[PDB]
DNA sequence: TTTTTTTTTTTTT
């Protein structure tokens, strides 16, 4: 899954969190374990320029630290630019998931009571992102 | 139970793709039709799509939904959600050709299966039909299957089509004023008069006895081609390391005694020349060397394809030499192995539309004759080397055999075969010290 | 049940990325193969992926699903759901190269374990196999795995890379003031001038008619090389016993009539000379002699490597002579057997980076001519002897053929071939009594 | 078991 890889990239490269757009605009329950990712970004933004060890030290007393440590150990990539590119395209993938979930809901509402011209027109516009390539 | 073949997902993709880009409409239309689908609603959608296209309406979700709603088939095919899902599962519109090709294949198989069922039905119940009639129906059905293909296999072609293509080729050759060199420039004007350059899709061959200049001449052709065009040239050196080849090239281009280069006893001027040569080569950067040993025909084709794909095509490829390649499948019979290699090299040239220069060795029977110039039937192990080749050039240096020869340092390029063109001899000065063949400026001796 | 070493996660990443992108197929094709994958389902998918790619078709879930369905492997791999699941799980394909490498590493390690199991099983059940059979089997497998791990270097290289390496080497030789001694020092002034010593990675050939001075000249090269360097020199005397070889060399170095040594009729002064020679030889101790008969090319390679590994490299190798080696597999076709021997010797020279001097023999056709100087095409059974050799030296003593010859006691070394360098003739003085060739101090005659 | 094509060495007219 692309969720576990995100935190692994997050923990191994803390500075990547700096360029992460806000996520509070969306319900964290939409993705599994999404709230923690947003927790890390604000934590990084709380003290910009933080060491990798310090980032994990922020949650020393928490139980989820074990998952963070395992992800740090897994997928160790010496190159930094590649990791940044992987994080960036991954962040796009999550945005695709959000739009994908939205259109699935909009399909569900269509079955409930149908849709108007604006709604189906908006759905049509919602397929370009899922087929941008 | 047996389910007739079909690809619902491919049917979804072809329907989905065209709604974004309609430029590929002809590609889908010519390849497949609404009869190819296995699901009826998809047939309805495509029939509507074709109608809208014929009416000039752009192919899109809104137009399709409007047409279906007006015709009342929207409910049968689904709706906004169903049609939206159609485009949702499309991986990429550019691939639509493969999806269309898949759909055609599924329809063809379904057509064949139906024919088989029809044949079985007719056979089981004669219904008053005699044995001969049953044969006729099978023949007619088989012919229809071979007829519905719409070529796809390059069957016999009428002469009117061939004439139109050939005359077009001649007319365009007229416009470009190359004046003799239709193919790659060899670099030796006396050689261009006969060969007219190295034509694409050719299997050229350079043969001679050991230490006659076979690799020295081929490298001169490669150097001249690289400096006289812009496409990459690929070298397969199965006999020598890349360093030795480059040491010769520096000696040839910079005209410095290759003994000094190999030994390191270079002066200031020699360093100046070599620096000049290095600058030129690094400015172009269109020569690739692969010194791996014992390559099979498959490895040669794969590597050449990659270079062509990455750099926009090849201009020439050289192999050194033919007999060192291996075909592990055919290792018990050396004659079959060599025939397979030669066929593969000819096929590769056609595929990439590039001239292939493959060197070859010669038999020892040449050395038992009073006259020691090579002939076509001297190529070593050569079952089909003489038959597949379109041009064969032999290198002969008379000074090697007769010490008191008058042709001291005058090599001869004997053209032993040329499918489309004359044959003859060309004389070139041989400067071994520089590892070079030069134009023979001396008086021209008429060839007999 | 010890867990075999494998990594499913790397395989899943590789397969998913290839689904995402098609431009990296080459990146993985070189690195991994279908056999590399652990689980059979992955092996089936890769085989189908390769079949689609070599067909020049796009790679996608729909195409793969149909292709696997065609062969009936769709259900076996796990159904279309598994492929859809795998495509879903893969974010991108940036680090596929690393994933490809680990997958390659796992297979090699698994290959290593299997070989270890096979050797252990064979030892437990010899099935009549002797210790030699087991040792040869163990050596063969370790070599095979070693070769397998050494296939990565292959691939065409640009000219910028080759130019940098070549110029670097030329700079090195320029710094060293060796003054013509680039390889091993032959010990003769004229020979060094025409060849610049014996170069590493070469296959030199010494040929002549029976009883011409062929083993006498080769031993002189071995002696002179041994005293002019510090690396071991290895000798393979398939013809004569080591005692007879040492008897000759003790006569040549000490300049004592070898008849006296052979029959033991020496004097005090002769005993003084032999004592001096023995002291010098034992001071260096860098000559090894192997007089086993009928060795195969594998045995020659195996023994050469052991010497190189123990003493840190070999400075020269001598084989006496080429046609006495054996290749049991090609025991029917003599011509192919000799061709395989020549190919192996050249490969051995390249691997160790050492000059390999191999003696050969000439044909009887030479003796039916008016002129009896050797030529290249006289090498016996020479399928490829004259083709692979980088340098060929013939020994000619006119005295043997013309009893009134003015060239009494003078030997001609005829350089019949030299891939990188000129050719010509060199004259030495032959002292049969001492089994020695001395550089010719008499008047020098120009070479035509 | 038979037919084919390529190498290399000998002996005879
Ligand atoms: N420095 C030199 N001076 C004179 N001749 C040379 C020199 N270097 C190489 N040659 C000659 O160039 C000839 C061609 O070599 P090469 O192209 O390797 O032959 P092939 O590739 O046909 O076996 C050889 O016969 C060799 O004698
Ligand atoms: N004591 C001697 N006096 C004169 N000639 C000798 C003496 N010992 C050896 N020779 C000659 O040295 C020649 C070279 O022998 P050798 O190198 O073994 O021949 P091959 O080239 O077959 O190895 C022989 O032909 C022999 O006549
Ligand atoms: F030495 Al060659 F062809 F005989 F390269
Ligand atoms: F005695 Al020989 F070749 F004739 F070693
Ligand atoms: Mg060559
Ligand atoms: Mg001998």
């Amino acid at each position: 899954t692309t969720m576990r890889i995100l935190i692994g990239l997050l923990v191994q490269n803390p500075e990547l969190a700096t360029l992460v757009p806000p996520l509070e605009n969306l319900d964290e329950n939409k993705l599994p374990g999404l709230g923690l990712f947003r927790e890390l970004v604000n934590t990084c933004l709380s003290q910009p320029g933080l060491t990798t060890g310090q980032l994990l030290e922020h949650y020393r007393g928490t139980n989820n630290a074990a998952t963070l440590e395992k992800l740090s150990m897994w997928d160790d990539i010496a190159d930094k630019n590649i990791a940044e590119q992987t994080f960036t395209d991954s962040l796009n993938h999550m945005f695709d998931s959000l739009l994908e979930l939205r259109q699935e809901e909009l399909i569900a509402r269509e079955r409930t009571h149908g849709l108007s011209n604006e709604e189906c027109l908006e759905l049509w516009t919602l397929n370009q992102e899922l087929a941008k390539k | 139970l047996k389910v007739p073949p079909h690809s619902i997902e491919a049917e979804q993709s072809v329907l989905g793709g065209l709604m974004l880009d309609n430029e590929r409409w002809d590609d889908v239309a010519e390849r497949v039709v609404a009869d190819d689908f296995y699901t009826r609603p998809h047939r309805h959608i495509f029939t509507e799509m074709a109608r809208l296209q014929e009416s000039g309406s752009p192919i899109d979700l809104i137009t399709l939904a409007e047409s279906l709603e007006r015709q009342g088939q929207l409910d049968s095919v689904g709706g906004c959600a169903y049609l939206a899902e159609l485009s949702k599962n499309t991986p990429s519109a550019a691939n639509i050709s493969a999806y269309a090709d898949i759909v055609r294949e599924r329809a063809v198989v379904r057509e064949m299966i139906s024919v088989a069922n029809e044949i079985a039905e007719a056979g089981f119940d004669p219904q008053g039909r005699t044995s001969e009639d049953l044969l006729d129906l099978a023949e007619s059905r088989v012919f229809k299957i071979a007829e519905s293909r719409a070529n796809k296999d390059e069957g016999p072609k009428n002469i009117a089509d061939v004439l139109d293509a050939t005359v077009a080729r001649i007319e365009q050759l007229f416009q470009q004023p190359h004046d003799g060199v239709t193919g790659v420039n060899t670099g030796y004007d006396d050689l261009n008069k006969k060969t007219a350059g190295l034509q694409p899709s050719d299997l050229i061959i350079v043969a001679a006895r050991p230490s006659m200049g076979k690799t020295t001449f081929a490298m001169n052709l490669v150097e001249n081609a690289a400096m006289l065009q812009d496409k990459p040239v690929l070298i397969f050196s199965l006999e020598m390391p890349s360093e030795q080849i480059m040491m010769r090239s520096l000696a040839s281009l910079s005209r410095v005694d290759q003994t000094k280069i190999r030994t390191g006893q270079l002066d200031d001027e020699d360093w100046a020349r070599i620096s000049g040569t290095m600058g030129i080569l690094l400015e172009k950067r269109n020569i690739y060397i692969d010194d791996s040993s014992g390559l099979t025909p498959t490895e040669v084709r794969s590597r050449a394809r990659r270079i062509a794909r990455e750099h926009g095509g090849i201009g020439l490829i050289m192999i050194d030499y033919l007999q060192l390649m291996r075909v592990p499948a055919l290792s018990d019979n050396r004659t079959l192995e060599i025939a397979e290699i030669s066929r593969s090299l000819k096929a590769l040239a056609k595929e990439l539309n590039v001239p292939v220069v493959a060197l070859s060795q010669l038999n020892r029977s040449l050395e038992q004759r009073a006259d020691k110039r090579p002939v076509n039937s001297d190529l070593r192990e050569s079952g089909s080397i003489e038959q597949d080749a379109d041009l064969i050039m032999f290198i002969y240096r008379d000074e090697v055999y007769h010490e008191n020869s008058d042709l001291k340092g005058i090599a001869e390029i004997i053209i032993g075969k040329q499918r489309n063109g004359p044959i003859g001899t060309v004389r070139l000065t041989f400067n071994g010290q520089w590892s070079r063949f030069d134009n023979y400026a001396g008086p021209q001796y008429d060839d007999e």
